[PDB]
RNA sequence: CUCCGGGGAGGCGGCAAAUAUCCUUUGAUCCGGAGAUGUCUGAAUGGGGGAACCCACCUACUUUAAGGUAGGUAUUGCAACAUGAAUACAUAGUGUUGCAAGGCGAACGAGGGGAAGUGAAACAUCUCAGUACCCUUAGGAAAAGAAAUCAAUUGAGAUUCCCUCAGUAGCGGCGAGCGAACGGGGAUCAGCCCAUUAAGUUAUGUGUGUUUUAGUGGAACGCUCUGGGAAGUGCGAACGUAGAGGGUGAUAUUCCCGUACACGAAAGGGCACACAUAAUGAUGACGAGUAGGGCGAGGCACGUGAAACCUUGUCUGAAUAUGGGGGGACCAUCCUCCAAGGCUAAAUACUCCUGACUGACCGAUAGUGAACCAGUACCGUGAGGGAAAGGCGAAAAGAACCCCU
RNA sequence: GAACCCACUGUCGUUGAAAAGCCAGGGGAUGACUUGUGGAUAGGGGUGAAAGGCUAAUCAAGCCUGGUGAUAGCUGGUUCU
RNA sequence: UGAGAAGCAUGCUGGAGGUAUCAGAAGUGCGAAUGCUGACGUGAGUAACGACAAAACGGGUGAAAAACCCGUUCGCCGAAAGACCAAGGGUUCCAGUCCAACGUUAAUCGGGGCUGGGUGAGUCGACCCCUAAGGCGAGGCCGAAAGGCGUAGUCGAUGGGA
C-alpha cells in the first residue's frame, strides 16, 4: 500500500531540479525498491519481502531469520 | 422586611400616602390594599357570557416599597423584623421589639 | 422555451442528499460547515 | 398485542356528518385511532373494549394542515381515521 | 398517594396500574365524548400511572 | 416520576390577557444534590436506503391464531480456544468467546505536502514564505532536554522563555532584500537509568485538609414647601467594619432588594498530602551497514562560495579507549567531549466553556450579520451569499355609553 | 404531405405578451430520425459531423470560498475659522 | 454681541437630564468621490391594463352590480380551448362567513382572510421477489497522506414477476 522498504522504511523524499539558470521546481527521490523471495528454512518457505537493495545488503549481513524475527516484532506479517 | 395577604399596612407613598387598609393580595413586588388605589374600568359586553358591560371601580396594585406595615399600638408606620423567639422565627416591629400582631 | 430548471426528487436527493454528503470527506466538510454557521436544514 | 397497547389504539370518536350518517345507516363507528396502529390492532381494541363484533376495518390518514397563526407559521400533526364495520345490529 | 403506593406487593401494583390505564383509557373517551367537565381526573391517572411504574422499578 | 436537604404562602413555564378545573401550612409552586424513565435519525454497528424509512434472523418466556416481552446478531485489531487446503508434517484459510478502536468539537502543539498575486519601479536567480491552503495525529499543555555542547586569561556547565549584544558580523543578479552568534542581565530550576532494572507517571482504595454545588440573620428619618407623584426645597435627627449597586410615580446611607459582617450542608463533585495494592517507565544490558567517503538534493543568517557542521535518495564503508568526534577549507600542536540505547517537573503557547470584577469601548445607519422567534426572510441546482425590523403610560386606568357610516 | 423535430424570408415587437417571441410563408418527416426515465465524462479538464461551439440566461479557460484590504508612476474625492 | 469659526438672553414646544473653569484624549466639522442607506420629488394623472372568440336583456341579493347568482338569447373551441395518467406542486378540493391587503378596474365574487369538513383497497399504484447501465465494495492490488481500482457480494427501473 505504498512504496516502503519492509527493512529499512526507506520511503521517497522531495527535492528539486536545479537548472543551469538556478531555476527550482519539485521533484521526488525514490527508493531502489524490488521484491524478491528468500528462502526460511525454519518454516520450510520462500517469503516474498518489498525491499530495497541496502536492505538486501543488511540481510546479507544479519541472516534471514535474524531480519525477519525483527520485523515480525515491530509487527509485520512475514 | 415582608408583607403578607392579611396584613394591616399604610401607604407611604403615592396619592394614597396616609391611608390604611388590608392587602388583599401580593405578587412579585406589586400590592393590592382593600379599597385603595381604585381604577375605573370601561368594560364591553361579552357576547358568550353575557354580563352587560359597564364603568366599574376596582384595585390597582402599588409597588411593595410604598406601603410599610401598621403598628396597632402607635397607629404609625414600621419596619419589620425577624426574631426567633423559642425555636421559631417570628416578625417584630422594629421600633418596639414586640411580635406582628396577626390577621 | 425550456429553462434550466427541471425538477426531479429522486436525482436532486442522489446528487445533493444527506447520504451523498457523507458518502465522501468533502461533503462531510459542507455538512461541518453548514452545522458550524448554525443552518436550519442542513441538506435538501 | 398486550394491555398496554389495547388501551393506547384508539383516541376518540368522530363527529361529522359523514360519521353520523354512517351510524345512522349503515351501522359503522368512525374512530381517531393512534397514528401507528394496524388494521388488526384496531379490531382487537374495539372487541375488547366494547364487546361488540367487527368484520372489516378500513383506514385513510389526513396529512396536517400548515396555517399561518400571528406573525408564525405552524402545522397540524397527521390523523389517522378508522371506519369499523360491525356485524348485523350492533351498538 | 405515593406513600400508600410503596406499601403494596409487586403483583398488587401491576393489577394497579391495568386498572390505572383502563380508567385512562375511560376517561378521555368520556373527554372526547364532553360528558366530563374534570380533566385534574385524567391529570391524576397519567401521574399515578408514572408513580407505579417508577415504584416497581424501584422494588424490582 | 422517587428520595434527601433548603424555604414558608402562594401556585398551575413564556408570547399572553381571560377562562375553567384546581393544588397548597397533613408544607404546594420554587432552589440544590442524588436516582428512575429516556421514541426515531445520526460514527449508527442485524441487512438495505433517497437521514428521521423498508426488510430480517436466532434464543428464552407468553398467547391461540396470524401476535407480545427481554436478550443477541456490524467491521477491524489483539488474545485464547476449536477447526482446517494444495501437501506427508505443517502453514494459509474458517469459526466462537473476551477485550479495544472508529465519530464530534474553539485555539494552542507535533509531523507529511506546499502556491501565487506582490517587491525587485520590467524579469528568470532572489522575494513574498515554509506564509495561505490540503492531510495525519496528541495533551492540558506539546515539543526540547542532562554535551561525541560551547569557549579560548583555560573558563563555563541539561532543556525552554524574556531583555540586550545589534540592524552589529556576515549572506546577496554584493541588487531588492535577508540577518546571526559569543558574552552579559533575568524567569524557572532536577535529575534518573539499560535485564536482581531508577527517578517519575497512571489507576483503585483508605485517611486528613481545603474548595465547590441550596441558604439564614443583617443598622439607622421625621416635619415643611412645590408638585399628578418627592427620593427634590427649608429645618432638625439617627447608623456606619454597611456612603458597592439596583428598584420604587422626579435626584434615597436610614422605603424595598441588597452591602460590611456573622453564620450554614442530608448528599455529591474538584484539588493537595500520606499509605496500600496494582501496572507502567522496561525488548532494553555502552550501542556497525553505524561514523566517514563518491554522486544528487535539502537545512543552517550563510544563494557553491575559501564552505566547516547537520539530514539522506543512490553506491560504498572503518577504528572500536595505545580508540573516536569537534574547535567554519586544510595540516601540526593544544583544549574539550564520548554518537550510533532510554525516561524526566517548572519557567513557555492558547480560550469552545465556568465565576467574579473592570473600561477617557458602542448606544439601534453605531456595537456581533443578528438588542426584535437571525444564519431567519429572501436568492441560488449546489457549494454558497444574506437582510430590514428597539421606545403608549408610573399604573391598561388600552376609551362603558351616544352620534354619522 | 399532418402530428413531431427544425429555423430560410418578411412585417410586427425592441421601457415586448416574451432577457430571442407572434403571424404569414419555409425544410426534414422509416431515418446519420425524434423522444421519456435513469446513468458516465469536471475546468488548462470534459465533450465537439469543428462554430472556439457547449459545459445551469455566465466561456480564448465555469461557479463559490479563501490568499485578499493583490498591485495600479492612472482617474476621482478629501469635511470649521 | 464679536473680525470669524461662534457666543449670550428669552417666547413656544418638550418632559429628565445638563455641566462652568483649567487640564487630558480623539470614531472632531461634508456638497460634490457615475460615494452608501432610507424617505420624497420631475416626467404625469402621461404610457399601459397582456392574444381583435362577443356580447344583450329581465329578475335576485346587496351600501353599491358591465364583471356574482337564476333565466332567455348571441357567439367561440371541438385531434383540443374536451376527458385522463405520470412527473412536479401541496390543501389550491367541499361548505359556511368576511372584503382591509392580494386580483392590472369594481366586486356581494375568488386558487384571497377566518372557521369547520373531506382522501375508506387481498385485486389500482407503491412496498415486495428479479435483474440492466451504473454505483458501492469484506479480503485484495496500487498510491507521500487524503485516496484510485477492483473479487466475492450488495444496491440500482426506465424492463420481467398473482
Ligand atoms: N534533476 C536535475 C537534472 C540535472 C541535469 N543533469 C543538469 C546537470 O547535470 N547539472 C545541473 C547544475 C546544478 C547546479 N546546482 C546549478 C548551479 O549551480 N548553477 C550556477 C548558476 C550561477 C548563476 N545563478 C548564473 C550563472 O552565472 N550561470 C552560469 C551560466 O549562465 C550557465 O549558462 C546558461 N545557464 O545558459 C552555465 C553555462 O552553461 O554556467 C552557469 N554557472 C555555473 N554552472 C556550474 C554548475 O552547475 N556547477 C559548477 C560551476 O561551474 C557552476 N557555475
Ligand atoms: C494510513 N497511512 C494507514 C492506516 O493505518 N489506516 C488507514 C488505511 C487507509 C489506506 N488508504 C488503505 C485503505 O484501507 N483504504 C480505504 C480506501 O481508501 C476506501 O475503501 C475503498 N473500498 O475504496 C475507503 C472507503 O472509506 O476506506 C479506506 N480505508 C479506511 N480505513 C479507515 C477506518 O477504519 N477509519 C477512518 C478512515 O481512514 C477509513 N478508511
Amino acid at each position: 500500500m505504498s512504496k516502503v522498504c519492509q527493512v529499512t522504511g526507506k520511503r521517497p523524499v522531495v527535492g528539486n531540479n536545479v537548472s543551469h539558470a538556478n531555476n527550482k521546481t519539485k521533484r521526488r527521490f525514490e527508493p531502489n525498491l524490488h521484491h524478491h523471495r528468500f528462502w526460511l528454512e525454519s518454516e520450510k518457505r520462500f517469503v516474498r519481502l518489498r525491499l530495497t537493495t541496502k536492505g538486501m545488503r543488511i540481510i546479507d549481513k544479519l541472516g534471514i531469520e535474524k531480519v525477519v524475527a525483527d520485523l515480525r516484532a515491530q509487527g509485520q506479517k512475514i | 422586611a415582608k408583607i403578607k395577604k392579611g396584613d394591616q399596612v399604610i401607604v407611604i407613598a403615592g396619592k394614597e400616602k396616609g391611608k390604611q387598609g388590608t392587602v388583599l393580595s401580593v405578587s412579585e413586588d406589586r400590592v393590592k390594599v382593600e379599597g385603595l388605589n381604585l381604577v375605573k374600568k370601561h368594560q364591553k359586553p361579552n357576547r358568550v357570557t353575557g354580563a352587560e358591560g359597564g364603568i366599574v371601580t376596582q384595585e390597582a396594585s402599588l409597588h411593595i416599597s410604598n406601603v410599610a406595615i401598621l403598628n396597632a399600638t402607635t397607629q404609625k408606620a414600621d419596619r419589620v423584623g425577624y426574631q426567633v423567639i423559642d425555636g421559631v422565627k417570628t416578625r417584630v416591629y422594629k421600633s418596639t421589639g414586640e411580635s406582628v400582631a396577626v390577621a | 422555451m425550456k429553462r434550466t430548471f427541471q425538477p426531479s426528487e429522486l436525482k436532486r436527493k442522489r446528487v445533493h442528499g444527506f447520504r451523498a454528503r457523507m458518502a465522501t470527506k468533502a461533503g462531510r466538510q459542507v455538512l461541518a460547515r453548514r452545522r458550524a454557521k448554525g443552518r436550519h436544514s442542513l441538506t435538501v | 398485542m398486550n394491555n398496554e397497547r389495547i388501551y393506547q389504539v384508539l383516541k376518540g370518536p368522530v363527529f361529522s356528518e359523514k360519521a353520523q350518517v354512517l351510524g345512522d345507516t349503515a351501522g359503522v363507528q368512525v374512530f381517531k385511532v393512534d397514528i401507528n396502529a394496524t388494521k388488526l390492532e384496531i379490531k382487537k381494541a374495539v372487541e375488547k373494549l366494547f364487546g361488540v363484533e367487527v368484520v372489516k376495518v378500513n383506514t385513510t390518514i389526513t396529512k396536517g394542515k400548515t396555517k399561518r397563526f400571528g406573525r408564525t407559521l405552524g402545522r397540524r400533526s397527521d390523523v389517522k381515521k378508522a371506519y369499523v364495520t360491525l356485524k348485523a345490529g350492533q351498538d | 398517594k405515593t406513600k400508600d403506593l410503596r406499601e403494596k406487593s409487586v403483583e398488587e401494583l401491576k393489577a394497579l396500574l391495568d386498572e390505572q390505564q383502563l380508567n385512562q383509557f375511560r376517561l378521555r373517551m368520556a373527554k372526547a365524548t364532553g360528558q366530563l367537565g374534570k380533566s385534574h381526573e385524567v391529570q391524576v391517572a397519567r401521574k399515578t400511572i408514572a408513580r407505579i411504574k417508577t415504584l416497581l422499578t424501584e422494588k424490582q
